[PDB]
């Protein structure tokens, strides 16, 4: 993490909005996580944030 | 901590 995102396995320049799944402690781009606004991630973060991995594993 | 962890940049 902090350099490679699982959704988009590629390097990036420290920029754009950042959001990290607390369950996995993984950093990833807000855009690749469906986040398009700072406000939306604010509320999402407040209610907790689940990465793409958590959704399928959490729900069976 | 409470909720997810996100930063601005
Ligand atoms: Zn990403
Ligand atoms: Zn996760």
């Amino acid at each position: 993490s902090l350099v490679t995102c699982p959704i988009c396995h590629a390097p990036y320049v420290e920029e754009d909005l950042l959001i990290q799944c607390r369950h996995c402690e993984r950093w990833m781009h807000a855009g690749c996580e469906s986040l398009f606004t700072e406000d939306d991630v604010e509320q999402a973060a407040d209610e907790g944030f689940d990465c793409v991995s958590c959704q399928p594993y959490v729900v069976k | 901590g409470v909720g997810g962890s996100w930063g601005v940049f």
